[PDB]
């Protein structure tokens, strides 16, 4: 019944956003809430922010 | 009854790294300055970065060329890092052009008069075949701050050329700040500190000239809510 086929194939890049899970190895799992920028993480004595 | 700061040595440790000084701050507007100038710094300094590629032998970013190693997402991914200081224009087409066997690096772009590649040896590409030769241009932006690709699809134009790769442009030079207030005792004043910004960045804004976009921003922003018209 079908005379012919057309397959195509999307490549879509997905970057994470709020409400994808993320986890660690130990069961800690969790939503991510909410994307701040830089300058409010807290950052450390040499100013590296977490 | 108060005092100002003034800027004094700017010294420069590395090509990338610079402790900027501020010696005469009245006590208490050691923290206040020092924050207000990292949040504006980190949030507002205004870059160059790589908005689009075209390399030609290449429809999307996942196909991949004959004679090179790297995949072209890979490429992309190199290219975003790269640090330029354009001058005058706004938007530049650089052309890279290289055949042989070899690593493609940063160096191998033709030289134009107002674009200064800070770091010549960074690294693109690797080449793996006597005649494999890769031909590109790549144009590069001014702004600031953070744009991805998907956003910028607004002001799409007609970009029928499918040749067109885009690039998420992360357009802001600066890296890292820190600020140490410290008690600067001079032999004739009570309770006076310096402030230590210390600041490291992809070796594209001065020191000097960073500060003082930062100031003036924060100033007209000050100027504007000083005044209260109800």
């Amino acid at each position: 019944g079908v005379l012919k086929i057309v397959k195509v194939y999307l490549a879509v890049k997905r970057r994470i956003q709020p409400g994808d899970k993320m986890a660690g190895r130990h069961g800690n799992k969790g939503v991510i809430s909410k994307i701040n920028p830089i300058e409010d993480m807290p950052y450390d004595e040499n100013g590296t922010p977490v | 009854e108060f005092l100002k700061p003034r800027l004094v040595d700017i010294e420069q440790v590395s090509s990338t790294h610079a402790k900027v000084t501020l010696e005469p701050l009245e006590r208490g507007f050691g923290h206040t300055l020092g924050n207000a100038l990292r949040r504006i710094l980190l949030s507002s300094m205004p870059g160059c970065a790589v908005t689009e590629v075209e390399i030609d032998g290449v429809l999307h970013e996942y196909s991949t060329k004959e004679g090179v190693q790297e995949d072209i997402l890979e490429i992309l991914l190199n290219l975003k890092g790269l640090a330029v200081r354009v001058q005058g224009k706004d938007e530049v087409i650089l052309t890279l052009n290289k055949s042989g066997i070899g690593p493609v690096t940063a160096a191998d772009i033709t030289h134009d008069g107002d674009v200064e590649i800070v770091k010549p040896q960074h690294v693109i590409c690797h080449l793996t075949d006597e005649n494999a030769s890769i031909s590109m241009r790549i144009k590069v932006q001014r702004g600031r701050g953070y744009v991805p690709a998907s956003t910028r699809i607004h002001s799409e134009e007609d970009e029928r050329p499918i040749g067109r790769l885009l690039v998420d442009a992360c357009y802001s030079p600066v890296e890292r700040i820190a600020y140490n207030v410290e008690a600067a005792r001079v032999e004739q004043r009570t309770d006076l500190d310096k402030l230590v910004i210390e600041m490291e960045t992809n070796g594209t804004i001065d020191p000097e000239e960073a500060i003082r976009r930062a100031a003036t921003i924060l100033a007209e922003q000050l100027e504007a809510f000083v005044d209260l018209r109800d």
